[PDB]
């Protein structure tokens, strides 16, 4: 019959065609590979487009709207560095991993400027500006999430978002200047070459616009989630720590050099396409437009500095000097107190976490200051952009992975919500005519009982162990559907971790099998007070003002993403989801299998699912009268695409059920495209004899239509007359 | 207030303003279409009309909106006069009758594309009387099917 989409192990689907029918799977003959055949569920196997080289902008005008369609959709316009396209009002971004021309332009902005999603081809520029179009019209705070995996595309697409925001409604002076320097800046103290990013951001954030009664920018503010504290101190074989310690060492002029006591990186413990010296110059560049002095700038340095000598204490002298004099210590001080009777190992800890605390504390600093150089009294709306990591493969998901996976439940759920909502409203508006995940949220964060307490609890015990923690999560949470055991694994290598070393989650995404160990310790956030005390007197102001035996990271955690969360749920919602196209920074390559996970993960395959629930295939009046018009009489070509389609209604005689005549589109039930479609390609002569026996109702129509406009200028001129 | 069948006129007769429909319309349409059609409003005149239903602020309009725009309270006699002077938009040289070339002028004016062969066709599927033009009852009998 005809070819159909099938699984395929590395591609996500393949074109084949089904020939076998069994009661739970089909038999499929991969294209051309006669004699070769498999199995696959009647669930995966999904209908094709017949035209396999056509792309649409938005994927709701495919005649089959499935995952295996979209894979295809998407794939097509990336071959052909169209890396945007829409899922009615969902923005899909695929990273191209390099500079596509033109579409990033202030001339491409300017095009984007007040136009309706669809009238401009698919672009975060549209998303953005829709945004402020809802904020100014709606009068209410909008939000965009940006989501995907480490390397999707976050980042570059919020900071686009920004571009757009600030040039066509920016104040034309020196607060839109600030707004695209604040994430710059940040970056230098929060970003980092990872596996899977060179510029990885290794915390979250939201970046908020605000404006006054009249739209107007008065202001930002930008919050920030989870910094990734051991990356200070250690690092994977081919990472790095955060660009301030590389740009310092490779840009700093020799002044700077040697009043701080800095060489090459090799020359450090806690230490290409990378511009190191560039890239210094550029934070300079952002620090001074923002409004940092060089005092501030090089009090942000010494600690910077201070932090390095630090790691080079081993159990050193010239490293003891250097650091006890730019963190303001005296060198006997700060010598007992990473001593007292201590082992080797409880010396390096004690080392490693004065150096993570001072400079999470720095980090804090500079995204307060960076606050402080774009600060408002009152608003009344704010744009927020949201840029944090979701769910991604660790071959170890340990509590960084656990706290990211429990955002992401959060998030997908008021995705979930707001998708529902924008859906529920379409249907209403043209009279047309869900599985939470609160119980998975509510295992992890529930009071007292949830995971999240009951860690904290082994926190605070005489003698806290990851294995009583991860019994007593078991124990509590036996029965519960979202919890499970490694040993139950299908996969070996989990069923080796014993049940008090870890446990199963079925995430939004899938199972997460953790691993427990270093939970306990990973949940802490405190310092002991023995070097609490050392460095809050310190000599120095500033070392002191970063701080002017236990802290939860998880219930920290928690308070901050409930906080985003009243946010997020006062504001209109719109969602860009990035996809990362391979594992090796290459353009040019879709990785299809790797792709459509995500996807899955991202929830899209869900969105899809909801939309084949009703009417799933729209199009505009234009976009069906430019793709039919062809098939039909010249008569009918010379209308005017509302009284087109209209004419084609009454001469098909197309049912109430199936087909919907909507305000300005056509809205079909799943299949029914593909049978209109199939009706327009037929039989021209039959077709023109079914318009033909429609011929006194059309002219009648278009009479009416004449007729009924010039009555309403005559009330409209008459109108004019009343209210004068 | 109006029928649901005048409802359905007027919706027809409001895809002449929102050409790109997309289902809202600006003052820019406004005067577009009454222009074409032998009115002359100013822009103050237009932002001053459409100032009752942008409730909103944002210059735009839909099609309950546009309803409402052109209500207003009515003589008995009035709604007779508003038809007889939408007969004389087309009847231009008002000698009582529409011919196939001022339907052209006005369906020409308005952007609709169609053959002087259709044209004809217009007027002779409204030529109810057989004289090959349309009169004031023949013109009411269509509008009013
Ligand atoms: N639209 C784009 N155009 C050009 N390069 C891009 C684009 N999106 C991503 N990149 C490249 O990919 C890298 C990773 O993107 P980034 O936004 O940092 O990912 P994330 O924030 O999702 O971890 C960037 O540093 C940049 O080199
Ligand atoms: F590496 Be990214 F900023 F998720
Ligand atoms: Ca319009
Ligand atoms: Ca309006
Ligand atoms: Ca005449
Ligand atoms: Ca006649
Ligand atoms: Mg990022």
């Amino acid at each position: 019959g005809k070819p159909v989409w099938a699984p395929h192990p590395t591609d996500g689907f393949q074109v084949g065609n089904i020939v076998d029918i069994g009661p739970d799977s089909l038999t499929i003959e991969p294209l051309n590979q006669k004699g070769k055949t498999f199995l696959a569920l009647i669930n995966q196997v999904f209908p094709a487009e017949e035209d396999s080289k056509k792309d649409v902008e938005d994927n709701c005008s495919l005649m089959y709207l499935n995952e295996a369609t979209l894979l295809h959709n998407i794939k097509v316009r990336y071959s052909k560095d169209r890396i945007y396209t829409y899922v009615a009002n969902i923005l899909i971004a695929v990273n191209p991993y390099f500079d596509i021309p033109k579409i990033y332009s202030s001339e491409t902005i300017k095009s984007y400027q007040g136009k309706s999603l669809g009238t401009m081809p698919p672009h975060v520029f549209a998303i953005a500006d829709k945004a402020f179009r809802d904020m100014k019209v709606l009068k209410l705070s909008q939000s965009i999430i940006v989501s995907g995996e480490s390397g999707a595309g976050k980042t570059e697409n919020t900071k686009f978002v920004l571009r757009y925001l600030t040039e066509s409604y920016g104040t034309g002076q020196d607060i839109d200047d600030r707004i695209v320097e604040a994430n710059p800046l940040l970056e230098a103290f929060g970003n980092a070459k990872t596996v899977r990013n060179n510029n990885s951001s290794r915390f979250g954030k939201f970046v908020e616009i605000h404006f006054n009664e009249k739209s107007s920018v008065v202001g930002g503010f930008v919050s920030h989630y989870l910094l990734e504290k051991s990356r200070i101190c250690v690092q994977g074989k081919e990472e790095r720590n955060y660009h301030i310690f590389y740009r310092l060492c490779a840009g700093a002029s020799e002044d700077i050099r040697e009043r701080l006591h800095l060489s090459s990186p090799d020359n450090f413990r806690y230490l290409p396409l990378l511009d190191d010296h560039g890239d210094f110059i550029r934070m300079c560049t952002a620090m001074k437009k923002i409004g940092l002095d060089d005092e501030e700038k090089l009090d942000l340095f010494r600690v910077v500095a201070g932090v390095l000598h630090l790691g080079n204490i081993d159990f050193s002298t010239q490293a003891l000097e250097y650091c006890a004099e730019l963190l303001g210590l005296d060198q006997d001080d700060l010598r007992v107190s990473l001593t007292t009777p201590l082992k080797v190992e409880q010396a390096n800890n004690a080392r490693d976490a004065l150096a993570k605390t001072v400079y999470s504390h720095l980090f804090d600093h500079v995204v307060n200051r960076v606050n402080q150089c774009f600060p408002f009294e009152t608003s009344s709306y704010f744009i927020g952009v949201l840029d944090i990591a979701g769910f991604e493969y660790f071959e170890h998901n340990s509590f960084e992975q656990f706290c990211i996976n429990y955002c992401n439940e959060k998030l997908q759920q008021f995705f979930n919500e707001r998708i529902l909502k924008e859906e529920q409203e379409l249907y209403q508006k043209e009279g047309l005519g869900y599985v939470d995940n609160q119980d998975c949220i509510d295992l992890i964060e529930a009071r007292l009982v949830g995971i999240l307490d009951i860690l904290d609890e082994e926190n605070r015990l005489p003698q806290p162990s990851d294995q009583h923690f991860t019994s007593a999560v078991h124990q509590k949470h036996k029965d519960h559907f979202r919890l499970s055991i490694p040993r139950k694994s299908k996969l070996a290598i989990h069923r080796n971790i014993r049940d008090d070393e870890g446990f199963i989650i079925r995430h939004f995404a899938g199972a997460v099998c953790y691993e427990t160990t270093q939970f306990v310790e990973k949940n802490n956030d405190a310092l002991h007070m023995s070097l609490e005390s050392l460095i809050c007197e310190s000599r120095d102001k500033f070392i002191r003002e970063l701080f002017e035996s236990f802290i939860s990271v998880g219930n920290k955690f928690k308070t901050q993403l409930n906080l985003l969360l009243d946010k997020l749920r006062s504001t209109g919602a719109s969602f860009i989801r990035c996809i990362k196209p391979n594992l090796k920074m290459t353009s040019h390559h879709f990785e299809g299998a790797q792709i459509l996970s995500q996807l899955q993960c991202s929830g899209m395959v869900s969105v899809l699912d909801l939309m084949q629930g009703g009417f799933p295939s729209r199009a505009s009046f234009h976009e069906l009268y430019n793709m039919y018009k062809k098939y039909m009489p010249d008569k009918l070509a010379r209308l005017d695409p509302r009284l087109f389609c209209k004419a084609l209604f009454k001469a098909l005689g197309l049912n109430e059920i199936d087909y919907k005549f909507g305000l300005t589109k056509v809205f079909f039930r799943p299949g029914k495209f593909a049978e209109f479609d199939q009706i327009m390609k037929s039989d021209p002569d039959h077709l023109a004899e079914l318009v033909k026996r429609v011929n006194h109702w059309l002219i009648c129509s278009r009479w009416k239509k004449v007729q009924w406009c010039s009555l309403s200028v005559i009330k409209l001129k008459n109108k004019i007359k009343y209210r004068a | 207030q109006l029928t649901e069948e005048q409802i359905a006129e007027f919706k027809e007769a409001f895809s002449l303003f929102d050409k790109d429909g997309d289902g809202t319309i600006t003052t820019k349409e406004l005067g577009t279409v009454m222009r074409s059609l032998g009115q002359n409003p100013t822009e103050a005149e237009l932002q001053d009309m459409i100032n009752e239903v942008d409730a909103d602020g944002n210059g735009t309009i839909d099609f309950p909106e546009f309803l409402t725009m052109m209500a207003r309270k009515m003589k008995d006699t009035d709604s007779e006069e508003e038809i007889r002077e939408a007969f004389r938009v087309f009847d231009k040289d008002g000698n009582g009758f529409i011919s196939a070339a001022e339907l052209r002028h006005v369906m020409t004016n308005l952007g609709e594309k169609l053959t002087d062969e259709e044209v004809d066709e217009m007027i002779r599927e409204s030529d109810i009387d057989g004289d090959g033009q349309v009169n004031y009852e023949e013109f009411v009998t269509m509008m009013t099917s």
